[PDB]
């Protein structure tokens, strides 16, 4: 059941029902911020917008109406190739860096 | 000693177009260049600046190696990789002992082959585009040579070595994808080495050179004449004047070069009153302040510009201008000794081999060679043609200069610099 | 021109093992560099004291 | 400068001058940018001594009565160095100087020497002028007379 | 195809011979067919007093100006219509003049340097005209803040020597120099024993040789005794030199420790420690990821405009040490990173960076020996200082041999706790104090 | 490389001498590198 | 004076009828003043 218990999951996180995609709740470390500064105009302008929205709607202490909570099945990982790269390039830097 | 090796060039062209030359002259250190027809002539009028900024992009993400390898990696042995860019084509030159050849040449093939140009990457980028321009333009000769250029032609030879500034922080990765996939092609390829072996060399560039596409094509450069003026206030005055000549490799193109050595191109005794400069005395007969002036030659694959190249106290510009143009007219009116151009024939012959006998200035030529002919002509054949050019074919050169439409290019204060309808 | 420049005498403020500028000075850098560290080291072990 | 610039006409205008003529009325009304940070208090007092003369002017006056007008004149602009250092004829020489930036519209302008103002042939350019086309005259209109 | 070892080898050993009034004849066979030939002098601003200080740099601007065999422009118009090149270059302890011409010419070149070597005419009208040209050239020469500094740094760290004189010589000895006093010069420095007529090329020893004694028997091998001229050694001062000048755009700092001299073993490896340091400018295309610390640090905070490590070698002396070039507001930053390198090397090399410092010592060794003319001054000078030319395979065995043990003693051993000789120019309120300089070396 | 350049760059001429050489006599040549100064020669 | 410029500086057309009354038609004319915008005519 763990792709049931997945689903069951992902709405009892909740972060969809602020209108969240997984990777905006991400926690922001020097991999992350190189990440999101290497995302294209779009994608960053659309998580900021995002991101805004949910911290409007925390402030209220409310959430979006059912039907435009994000949606498990169209959740998708924007972030994942920017920052899988951006580790590649530091574990390389750390190989280097052993003489 | 008794010297070991002297090997042959060994030069082969592959069905693709890409032709591969190298001498193994068991050098302790290998020196492999990639010439490639894409120097700034390729550009048009949307992409200005495309090739100076991928010239500043070599050391950029590829698809086998990141940034940082090509950097790290390159260092680690103590090698180099430089981009050399001319108005006709760019050369990207590795170095390196020749135990790490296999080394700079993965890299070399990765930077030309398989470039990124992360949208990111080529960003950062972009400010080296006002740098690099800024240290090469503090050099008085590289603003009038552009400007010379930019008055002379059309389109194509018309087109400067550094990025418009209009363009700096403009020039996109698509652009920079575009030129490398139109340009950087086995038909205008050439691959040349020294201190390696040709079968090895040959087979690098059958696996990793095999690149289909793109254009051999190239609108001819069209000879337009003009003049650009530049006026900022220097003490002295740099100038240029020149006509269209000879493609390289034309018979008239060497006549052009011997012409320029009966003038004068450049000094042979340090601090020297350049005794044999036809040139220099004209101009030091009639004028006594500090001054400098210098034939000026470059040839191009379809075209050419002659003439000569002033630098004066800005009051005597117009005296020193009209001397040394006044002196390639006695020329042209058949004033020349065949002493003289026998002593010319001797610079020019001396100054051809000694511009070979470093690796750098072989590969360039072997390199250039390749590209503009396709094949190699060793130095005992070029010794033999400058010899077979004739007094008449001096003058005749000359003749084409004065009657020629001029393109001229100056910059200083130019109160008492004359327009070309002056001269 | 710049070349007219000459660093001033500084005879009277050299220690006398550095006065004559025929010879090397490392010749005496590990005396002279000893007895301004043993100032140092005396002066801590009192404060330490 | 770059207030002015920002108006491509003030670009193509100011070229045209320094193309068409070898001095004088080649000179760009904006200072060239090499001598920003360079003009000094002396080449200032000069220029004023030189062309700032009694020779050189006309005092115009609306709302104010001529006698005052007139005695103030010769009480204070009594400027001798008059007539000044004045210039040389302007020489036309022709050219054309090419400024490519990449705008999505281009500006340009082609002329030839006509006739200085005062002249009966200014009046025909000025005529030609109007023939041709000189700038609307109805907002949004097709130009039907141009 | 060779490898790199075997490479090495295939260089042609380098030929010797003397001549009986002690010139030394070296040269280098190739297949070239063009070549340099020149004479080295042991002769300098170092060999000068006060008085004739900018002697040897006059006697350059004569040179060329005719010989008694060919007077005036005659030398001139000789070299030129045989399509040669004719230069020189003076230093503290070494002279050169060479030409550049076709193989083939080899003999008129031998010929022309010995005619200029020992006939030069020293006209009287000429070193008159010379000397505004010298005057000119110090005017020039004071635009250039890089000169400036190198020749503070040698004034102050050699100051009271011979060495801490310029080579041009100061502007008051230009203006009276006399022709007696450039004879006496060339009378006293230019003798057999302290010269060496050098060839690289398509050429062959026997030739060159049977050439110096065609023309060079009559060099004097003999001053007398009275003469001799000797070098002594000359003290090194830690000390500073500051020249203020707000209204100079970029900072010019030039630190120095004193060096070993010329033939000192310990040379192989401060190189490559140099090199681990290495250079920089703001065109560089490495940027962030230089492998020199000082080099990434600088290009990604942007310390400076750019900076070079130095070994100036003399006979038993020498300044050690780096060139920077930045903003009034880096140059403390620049000499914390500076200083914290040298630091590093002494007590922490590694194993991989001392490699790489010894591959680029390697590839900078074998690339700088690409031509005629660099391995012609190669012969000529390392018979003067080395008295031998030394061949590549044993700079690689000196190179080889060097590890990271190796340059943290040597590195500890010269900059360690030493006081170093500082010079600066420009707009330098910023550079640190001495003794925040001096306490940087521990 | 291990080489550094002629002139180091950053961001002349009073005599004859000193201004022989000077004009240029060939087409120009841009040249940048990973290790070395930049060039342009002509 | 008084009256603020047409248009205050600081440091889009797209069609025909807002591009007609581009072209210059007559010489440049610079202005500059105390209280007023600058301006710079044809
Ligand atoms: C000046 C243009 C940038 C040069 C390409 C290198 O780019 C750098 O590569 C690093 C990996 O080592 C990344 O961590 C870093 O974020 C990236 O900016
Ligand atoms: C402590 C110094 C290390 C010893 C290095 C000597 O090295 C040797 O020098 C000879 C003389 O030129 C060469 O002929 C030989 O090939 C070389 O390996």
């Amino acid at each position: 059941w763990l792709e049931g218990i997945r689903k069951w999951y992902y709405n009892a996180a909740g972060f969809n029902k602020l209108g969240l995609m997984r990777d905006d709740t991400i926690h922001e470390n020097d991999d992350v911020k190189e990440a999101i500064r290497r995302l294209p105009e779009n994608l960053y302008d659309d998580r900021v917008f995002r991101i805004k929205r949910a911290l409007d709607l925390s402030m209220r202490q409310q959430i979006l109406p059912k039907e435009q909570w994000t949606k498990y099945e169209e959740d998708k990982s924007y972030l994942e190739p920017y920052l899988k790269e951006v580790i590649r390039e530091r574990k390389e830097r750390e190989e280097w860096a052993k003489k | 000693e008794v010297p070991p090796h002297p090997q042959d060039l060994e030069f082969t062209r592959l069905p693709n177009g890409l032709v591969i030359a190298s001498l193994e002259n068991y050098a302790p250190a290998s020196r492999i260049g990639l010439f490639i027809k894409a120097g700034s002539r390729y550009e048009n009028s949307n992409n200005l600046g495309t090739s100076h900024l991928l010239r500043l992009a070599s050391s950029l993400t590829t698809k086998g190696a990141s940034s940082f390898k090509i950097t790290r990696g390159i260092e680690a042995v103590g090698g180099k990789l430089s981009v050399t860019s001319t108005r006709e084509n760019m050369a990207y030159t590795v170095e390196c002992l020749r135990d790490d050849v296999d080394i700079l040449m993965e890299f070399l093939l990765n930077v030309t082959t398989a470039p990124e140009f992360r949208r990111w990457e080529v960003a950062a980028l972009q400010p080296q585009l006002r740098i690099d321009k800024a240290v090469a333009l503090q050099n008085p000769q590289a603003h009038v040579i552009e400007n010379l250029h930019a008055a002379a032609y059309r389109n194509a030879l018309a087109n400067s070595l550094y990025c418009p500034d209009y363009r700096i922080g403009k020039v996109t990765p698509v652009e920079l994808h575009d030129y490398v996939q139109n340009h950087f092609t086995s038909a205008r390829m050439a691959l040349i080495g020294l201190g390696v072996s040709h079968p090895v060399l040959k087979q690098v560039a059958e696996q990793f050179l095999n690149i289909r596409g793109g254009l051999l094509s190239g609108a001819k450069a069209k000879y337009h004449g003009g003049e650009i003026r530049e006026q900022n206030g220097d003490s002295l005055v740099h100038a240029a004047l020149v006509a269209e000549s000879a493609a390289i490799g034309s018979a008239e193109a060497n006549a052009f070069s011997v012409l320029q050595h009966v003038l004068g191109a450049g000094p042979h005794v340090k601090r020297g009153s350049n005794a044999t400069s036809s040139l220099y005395q004209a101009v030091a007969k009639g004028v006594h302040q500090p001054f400098d002036v210098s034939a000026f030659n470059a040839s191009y694959s379809d075209s050419g510009l002659f003439g000569f190249y002033t630098i004066s106290q800005a009051a005597s510009a117009g005296d020193v201008i009209k001397a040394a143009y006044n002196q390639v007219k006695t020329i042209a009116q058949g004033n020349l000794s065949n002493p003289d151009v026998q002593a010319a024939k001797n610079k020019l012959k001396a100054g051809y081999l000694m511009s070979v006998e470093s690796s750098e200035g072989f590969l360039d030529e072997v390199g250039s060679q390749a590209l503009a002919a396709g094949s190699y002509t060793p130095p005992s054949t070029v010794l033999q043609q400058i010899d077979a050019v004739a007094d008449a074919d001096v003058i005749n050169a000359a003749k084409k200069f004065v009657s020629g439409r001029k393109s001229m290019a100056a910059s200083g204060n130019l109160g008492h610099t004359p327009f070309i309808d002056e001269l | 021109s710049h070349t007219d420049i000459k660093v001033p005498d500084f005879s009277d403020y050299r220690r006398p093992e550095v006065l004559d500028s025929t010879k090397s000075s490392k010749e005496s850098s590990e005396a002279r560099k000893g007895f301004s560290y043993l100032v140092t080291a005396t002066t801590t072990v009192g404060v330490a004291y | 400068k770059a207030v002015a610039l920002q108006n491509p006409q003030a670009h193509v205008i100011e070229n045209l001058h320094a193309a068409a003529y070898r001095n004088a009325l080649a000179n760009s009304l904006y200072c060239p940018d090499y001598r920003i940070g360079k003009v000094t208090p002396v080449e200032l007092h000069d220029y004023v001594q030189n062309h700032f003369t009694s020779a050189r002017m006309a005092l115009i006056g609306l709302g104010v009565s001529h006698p005052v007008l007139k005695q103030v004149a010769e009480q204070f602009l009594n400027i001798r160095g008059g007539l000044g250092l004045s210039g040389a004829k302007a020489k036309y020489h022709g050219g054309e100087i090419r400024e490519q930036n990449g705008d999505s519209l281009v500006h340009a302008a082609l002329v030839a020497e006509s006739a200085a103002i005062g002249s009966a042939e200014a009046n025909a350019f000025s005529v030609l002028q109007h023939v041709l086309g000189a700038g609307p005259h109805v907002k949004r209109g097709s130009n039907a007379t141009s | 195809t060779a490898t790199y070892a075997q490479a090495l080898q295939s260089v042609p050993e380098t030929q010797v011979s003397q001549l009986d009034n002690g010139l030394r004849v070296a040269s280098e066979q190739s297949s070239q067919p063009t070549c340099t030939v020149g004479v080295w002098i042991d002769a300098g601003s170092r060999y000068e007093s006060e008085k004739n200080n900018g002697a040897g740099y006059f006697v350059e601007h004569l040179a060329f100006k005719g010989t008694k065999n060919r007077p005036g422009n005659a030398l001139e118009k000789e070299v030129e219509s045989m399509g040669a090149h004719l230069n020189a270059y003076s230093t503290r302890e070494h002279t050169a003049y060479y030409i550049k011409a076709l193989s083939k010419d080899l003999p008129k070149a031998v010929e022309l340097l010995a005619d200029i070597v020992q006939n030069c005419s020293l006209e009287d009208s000429q070193i008159e005209k010379e000397r505004d040209v010298i005057l000119q050239e110090l005017q020039e020469n004071d635009t250039s803040m890089r000169d400036v500094v190198f020749n503070y740094l040698h004034a102050t760290a050699f100051q009271g020597t011979p060495l801490a004189q310029s080579v041009e010589g100061p502007s008051e000895n230009v203006r009276k120099l006399s022709r007696a006093d450039l004879t006496e010069y060339l009378s006293r420095h230019y003798k057999a024993p302290r010269m060496v007529l050098a060839a690289a090329g398509g050429l062959e020893h026997r030739q060159l040789l049977d050439l110096a004694q065609k023309h060079f028997s009559g060099l004097s091998g003999t001053y007398d005794e009275d003469a001799v001229p000797t070098l002594s050694p000359c003290r090194f001062t830690g000390s500073q030199i500051c020249h203020r000048e707000d209204g100079l755009p970029l900072a010019h700092v030039a630190i120095a420790v004193e060096g070993p001299g010329w033939a000192h073993p310990d040379n192989v490896a401060l190189q490559v420690a140099n090199a681990i340091i290495g250079h920089y400018d703001c065109t560089y295309g490495g940027g962030a990821h230089l492998s020199s610390p000082l080099a990434s640090i600088a290009a990604t905070n942007k310390l400076c405009q750019s900076f070079q490590t130095f070994n100036i070698c003399y006979a038993d002396t020498g300044l050690l040490g780096a060139h920077f070039v930045c903003d009034h507001m880096s140059i403390d930053d620049m000499m914390f990173v500076l200083q914290g390198q040298w630091m590093r090397l002494c007590t922490s090399a590694t194993e991989s960076e001392v490699l790489r410092g010894k591959n680029l010592l390697r590839n900078a060794l074998v690339s700088h020996l690409d031509g005629t003319t660099p391995v012609c001054e190669d012969i000529g000078r390392s018979l003067l200082t080395y008295g031998r030319r030394i061949p590549l395979a044993e700079w690689e065995s000196r190179i080889a041999e060097v590890d990271a043990r190796v340059v943290r003693e040597v590195c500890s051993k010269y900059f360690y706790d030493q006081c170093p000789a500082v010079a600066g120019f420009g707009p330098i309120e910023q550079l640190p104090d001495y003794n925040r300089i001096r306490s940087g070396m521990f | 490389a291990a080489v550094p350049a002629t002139s180091e760059s950053p961001v002349s001429v009073l005599c004859r001498e000193s201004l022989r050489g000077q004009a240029a006599g060939r087409p120009l040549v841009a040249s940048v590198s990973l290790n070395v100064p930049a060039s342009v020669r002509y």
